[PDB]
């Protein structure tokens, strides 16, 4: 079964970059069904999507997590990376990097849910 | 020494003046060549690296419909023109219907239904294309001789070993020479560009299920096919071919999508190779490469170091391994250091002649302790006889 | 064919004038969950004490919901001196958690 | 976030909290940071009745976590009680030592 | 704007049926179909239900999808305490571009 | 009048002397009876309920490995006894492989490797079984006549209709006598024990789709078989046929799970037909019954009922409804209450004989109101020709 | 009198015992109806109305390309992908395309190359569907007889006239009685039903010409084929004859939209007859109906009325009109009101014997003034003869 | 050669709706390079298009104008029409009903103008 | 936003060269080619130029049309008294969607 993994720094300085990486048991970046997508889970709110890479590296993300997210994909490693620079006390949440829908979906289809990495943004 | 216990080991004895020797280098066999003047080096392609393997058109493995509706035209009252019907995410199906008076048309006859709805493609199997330039054959060679049991099948450790060793062959570097610490320098000659047909066949991934399916059959497969690497709403080359709309005998034209044919995959994936994918670099653990063995740079190691002193002591006492070969494993209780083991293998102790060949032939002790444990082999004739180890 | 009633934790501290008696009572009440099951776990700060928790099993309620009452027993001195005293019920293998200082709500 | 130790509150036992011949004492390190805090009674001469439970993750992202102690009735007065939390993150080491509830005032 | 609203106490009676109504907007709940996610304690949202109707390989039986407008329904027929987690509902906004996840239910089989 | 206007439509005249006409009760089709003193019935078979359907051996659709390990013992060392391998949850396969000096083994041949694993089917179709005692075809009468063109299709009401009603034979309920308000009383002598091979056919269920394959393709369905009603632990007939152990050149036996099986099931599902369940009553709509229509007690209603006064006016003038069968609607302007309908088709206007016979015979109107619509119908020879609706 | 001047006029002489009479109603021919005891009567089936001319699946005329743009993949780097050839507006034409290392790719091949354009129909000729009950002829009937020279052609009033009307048959209203005032009541009997294949031909229109073409050359029609009343976005059925991607010899494949097909449409639409349109009811002009001629209300008005008294003089001399026919032009000149023309056709004027049947029998002068202008018609035989107007 | 006549009532009251129809000599509305266009051209003003009918019937117009503006055809007449429902002083001006550009022109191109009719809208 | 920035003043001498230019913006200038509408003081536009370039058929070979960014230029060379008239450029506009003609020319050949 294919299972992913989020760890990482779970507490984070103010203006920093948090890096989350997902770790992929029963796949790799590369597979024919494969889009994953990071969704930032903050507590007190619902999981809103923050970045979702493809299988050729490059994926879109949400516009308001534009100016800071970054979705990284280690094709020789078959992990993915969900990046924040400059995160504030908002930033901090849940960061699962679940493998998103497959190749008719438009629509996103979270069939996968990662090791979900919470964030802690303090000072 | 990693070759011998093979069940498909091969025994390579002569070469062409010890320059070269033309192998059959295969993805799941190892070949053992034993020389005149070398030691037996036991050379195996077990890792089969592709890398960049480019997608290709993948179909669809399980779809489904959208919100499916009708559009209904009386017969002689125009044909169905649906709004979902233009569009490119529906996939729709018009046919004749009955539209009579009591059918609500104006006239008993054959009125026109059109059924549409957002076929979309739930999960789809991704065939990836391989270059001839992303192959490369990693063969471990290992040179039989001052091993014990304990390196035979324990390869942790290729670099800093000095008895076995793996090299990569790509078809950019077909030729590499394996500098073998004491026995020389193995030259491998394998030929990268003659492959094991990897032009002819895709790499299909389905449920992280690496398949080496034929280009024909990856070609050939029947589903919504997704053109290139547009992850977004997806072409689904022939994507009418998984859902059947049913017309009724009435104006209902119910539009069902077929079950999931990753089933029918695995049955249509029988008569492939199942490899596998290590991210980058999908690990294809079968193949048939011919390799150049360069034996002219293999000299036989310990040569000049001389016999051992005494106390070969054959523990862990051997058979034939399944080919006639008798793997002696002994430990030499002496401090000669490089010392030679003594060893021979006859029938008639009275005569004390040669009996049978050696497969680790020049067998030398390495280790300069008091009890050193070693791994020899030999190949005596058809039946049992005496082995002495050692002088007295 | 029970509906969705979840259970609710309300946590009460000690008063003044149990304090003046030299003692401290924290109630802890589950109520209104659905089925009656919750498991009543106290502590001082965060860690579980294992003395002076007598907690109640759910009853069903006339709503159909099931309520426990749990009581930790403590002292003056246990409120005063502890910066935090927690209770958690555990129900569907959710937990719900509340927490109560003596020195923040004076 | 930051790392940070939490408070060392001492969680005394009374009369109140006492059935028997048995009363609880306690200790509570809150607002903690990293989660890997331990907690030792009496420097470990009190172990028996000692239950240390995991943690509990407050909304400002400070864990709190502690132990409990059932302890002598007639010991509460005659025995001192001090608890030791050690924090791994931010070397945080404090002992507090839980009183008796002199409620006299 | 990417906010579902759903019903966040959940409770279940022992082979009782809960419904969880995840509320959304006509861009997104009634633009598309919304799946939800259910999270335990420890682990994130795993997939039941695809496109409102369709549950995903390995669910419940007594799960049961329905779509209605902007409106997501979850049935639990014959749930026990293992029913219980965070069911939240999630779909994708034509308006806004991006999938949102609902206000989540919090279920309790108790 | 819920007959005539289907395409499939069966035109019955003439009966053994009016007390017994053998027709076909097809479930798709509808057959409109015309008789000598009594008025046009349609009778369609449309309704099929089967109820109280027994669950039968249900194949796996799609299965999957639980956690899979392998007992090894070394060639002349054992063989391997899993301690899973005596569970029944979990299906093992034993198999030889390699085991030597290298490979662990004390001696190099083909120790005995045994791997095991939870094979747990995750979803299986369940084929219900269908006794001769739980089917049950509902036919509606409908008697062609006083009936405007809302009522050809208006099928809402046939209790409180007189004109059209629907019965319900069953193989235990075979004779039934509905009666027909005014036409009298139109006998059913549809024999429900001879049905449409229902003993012989099973009505699987698989996501939902219901389908009504045979006994001997439900029997032969190769997935793991749960027997019965025993819906905890499933027994997994044939449950080994879902996962396949490929064992690798060396001590990897590598159990891997076949794909889902509904799309094969569809695949396999092509030729047989598609049933609806609506609940504990299956709806199938297709079949052939064989009905007796009994027309003794079917009469004609306002047959002493005098002709119409005048104003038969041809609203919504109609043509051929695709079996040369002219439907005529007509607004009968006139307070005339219980008037027949003058009506006459000819080519000749100068004769004023009659042309053909009509479908609707004994055209009565029935309403006391000023404009009244009802709907006629007649069948004219091979052309076009003139149809004078009333006097002058 | 409107059917005498007729090239193609059909003179009707003897009828079914005066009850019935079989006629031609041609579209583009008038047939003049001589009996034994009524006036000549002229039918002309000039006006023929089609009304409610539903819309068909109109082909495009003038179809253009939008911004094209190419998606080109390598040699084994992928199939071409386009953004808009997933768009149902952009039409796309992918093909193979050489790709090289000069060429951009990475290896000498074929790659792919998909071009893609908004392939729009700036026109496109639209097909009404007439169905069978739309169609109403307007037959004018003139009874030759007490008219003038003014008014054979004189057509404006035909309800106030009494010698001429017009009377529209339609399929709804095939029976009509036209009441002639003075010649009594010309019973029509038209079959509207039996019409010049009015169910097997359509009606184009591009550019304002209406032209009936048959249905099997309207189904044929190879152009961008809009549905039904889709106005908006059309489908464009068979959408990709209109343009062409001729691919270079390179990476260009250019999309060329083809020219205007309204000369190819002309160029077939020379078989079809070319209708008129008058908005919603189109006028054809052609056909050919079957009408059934009632003389049995038809009398000789003015057979009561006495000759006339003197003064038939002859002014504008007529000859033979086309057919034998030779059209009498009168001025009565005396006030006997309703009197008779007592004139006379023969060549032996010594005899005064009957010589020839006449045209416009019974010819009766109506007015009462000085000078009637008249217009007589006679039919003698082959030569010429004296015309004896009047006596002495 | 083709010609655009568009005519109709020219003083419209105001809250009226002003209806123009455009004759069409040379032609008809189902030819094979016909997209008959109106466009307002108030005083003062240069001219804006306010709907664009096309063979089929329907056709797509300005969104300022969508509110009020309505592009009838007649197509057994062989003319065009531009109603405007609720008008007001603002929506007086000329209303030619020109046959615009042709098939590759997905922009315009009015290469034959209509009659120019002339609107006023007062009270 | 749909206004065209045209000279309003066009005089011309006869047999001379008069210049109008017809200002509009990258979206619809720059964007396509924008011809011209030449109206009669009783007659409405008639085209002259298509594409910027390309002069429509009957058009007068004076008539000159050049196309540089948004601004369109229209030369009347050998200009008459039947060169007056109202001579307004439009185009198409990308970010309008719709065309929009300039704001005209009075051309008056005195």
């Amino acid at each position: 079964q294919v299972q992913l993994q989020e760890s990482g720094p779970g507490l984070v300085k103010p203006s920093q970059t948090l890096s989350l990486t997902c770790a992929v048991s029963g796949g790799s970046i590369s597979s024919g069904d494969s889009y994953w997508s990071w969704i930032r889970q903050h507590p007190g709110k619902g999981l809103e999507w923050i970045g979702s890479i493809y299988y050729s590296g490059s994926t879109y993300y949400n516009p308001s997590l534009k100016s800071r997210v970054t979705i990284p994909i280690d094709t020789s490693k078959n992990q993915f990376s969900l990046k924040l620079s400059s995160v504030t006390a908002a930033d901090t949440a849940v960061y699962y990097c679940a493998r998103h829908v497959g190749d008719l979906r438009v629509n996103d289809a979270f069939d996968i849910w990662g090791q979900g990495t919470m964030v802690t943004v303090s000072s | 020494i990693r070759c011998i216990g093979v069940s498909n080991r091969d025994f390579v004895e002569g070469m062409s003046g010890g320059t070269w020797v033309d192998v059959v280098l295969e993805h799941g066999g190892c070949v053992t060549v034993m020389a005149q003047d070398k030691p037996t080096v036991d050379i195996e392609l077990v890792t089969t690296t592709v890398s960049n393997m480019a997608e290709v058109r993948s179909y669809c493995y399980e779809a489904s419909i959208s919100d499916m509706a009708s559009d209904s035209r009386c017969p002689t009252q125009g044909e169905a023109y649906l709004d979902k019907q233009s569009d490119t995410q529906y996939v729709c199906k018009r046919t004749l219907v009955d539209r009579g008076w009591g059918n609500g048309c104006g006239l008993f006859g054959k009125g026109s239904l059109v059924t549409c709805a957002k076929f979309a493609c739930s999960k789809k199997m991704t065939g990836k294309s391989i270059q001839p330039e992303n192959l490369e054959y990693r063969i471990m060679l290992s040179v039989h001789g001052s091993q014990h049991s304990g390196m035979i099948v324990n390869d942790t450790g290729h670099e800093t070993d000095e008895n076995r060793a793996k090299v990569e062959i790509t078809p950019n570097s077909p030729r590499a020479e394996a500098t073998l610490g004491g026995f020389g320098s193995l030259g491998l000659d394998c030929e990268p560009r003659t492959g094991l047909d990897f032009s002819d066949l895709y790499y299909l991934t389905m449920n992280n299920k690496h398949w080496l399916v034929h280009k024909e059959w990856f070609h050939d497969i029947p589903l919504p096919w997704h053109a290139g690497a547009d992850t977004g709403t997806p072409h689904w080359n022939n994507k009418e071919a998984l859902v059947e709309f049913k017309d009724a005998h009435a104006k209902r034209q119910t539009v069902v999508v077929l079950g999931s044919q990753e089933g029918a995959v695995h049955t249509a994936l029988a008569g492939a190779l199942e490899a596998e994918m290590d991210g980058a670099k999908g690990r294809l653990s079968s193949g048939h490469l011919k390799c150049r063995l360069k034996m002219d740079k293999l000299r036989l190691k310990g040569v000049s170091y001389s016999l051992c002193t005494a106390a070969f002591t054959f523990t862990k006492i051997p058979a034939e391994t399944l080919h006639g070969t008798v793997t002696v494993e002994v430990q030499y209780a002496g401090t000669d250091g490089p010392c030679k083991v003594p060893a021979q293998m006859a029938v008639d102790m009275q005569t004390l002649t040669p009996v049978g060949r050696l497969i680790t032939a020049n067998p030398v002790i390495t280790e300069s302790t008091e009890n050193s444990k070693m791994m020899l082999e030999l190949d005596p004739p058809f039946g049992d006889s005496y082995i002495v180890i050692g002088v007295g | 064919g029970q509906p969705k009633a979840n259970p609710t934790v309300t946590l009460f501290p000690p008063s003044s004038e149990e304090l003046q008696a030299n003692k401290a009572t924290l109630v802890c009440l589950i109520s209104d969950f659905y089925p009656g099951a919750v498991t009543v776990a106290w502590k001082a700060d965060s860690s579980p004490v294992k003395a002076g928790v007598e907690t109640t099993t759910p009853s069903k309620q006339s709503n159909n919901k099931y309520a426990a009452s749990s009581y930790l027993s403590l002292t003056p001195e246990q409120w005063k001196s502890h910066r935090s005293y927690s209770c958690q019920v555990t129900h569907e293998g959710s937990t719900v958690e509340k927490t109560v200082a003596p020195t923040e709500c004076s | 976030a930051s790392t940070k130790g939490p408070s060392v509150f001492p969680l005394a036992p009374s009369s109140k909290s006492t059935s028997g011949g048995t009363a609880a004492l306690g200790c509570l390190v809150k607002d903690y940071f990293p989660e890997p805090v331990t907690v030792s009674w009496n420097s470990g001469a009190l172990t028996s009745g000692v239950h240390t439970f995991p943690a509990v993750l407050q909304s400002s992202g400070l864990y709190s976590l502690s132990s409990v102690v059932t302890v002598p009735s007639s010991s509460l007065g005659t025995q001192t009680y001090i608890c030791n939390v050690n924090h791994k993150p931010s070397n945080t080491k404090v002992d507090k030592k839980v009183e008796p509830k002199s409620c006299d005032k | 704007q990417s906010v579902l609203t759903q019903p966040p106490s959940v409770s279940a009676a022992p082979g009782q049926k809960v419904t969880i109504s995840c509320s959304g907007s006509s861009s997104n709940i009634g633009n598309n179909f919304v799946s939800w996610y259910q999270r335990l304690p420890g682990t994130p949202p795993k997939l039941l239900i695809y496109d409102s109707d369709k549950r995903p390989s390995g669910i419940p039986d007594r799960f049961s999808g329905s779509k209605s407008g902007t409106s997501a329904t979850l049935g639990i027929t014959g749930l026990q305490t293992g029913d219980e987690g965070d069911y939240y509902c999630g779909t994708w906004d034509r308006s806004l571009s991006v999938v949102v996840f609902g206000g989540g239910t919090k279920l309790t089989v108790l």
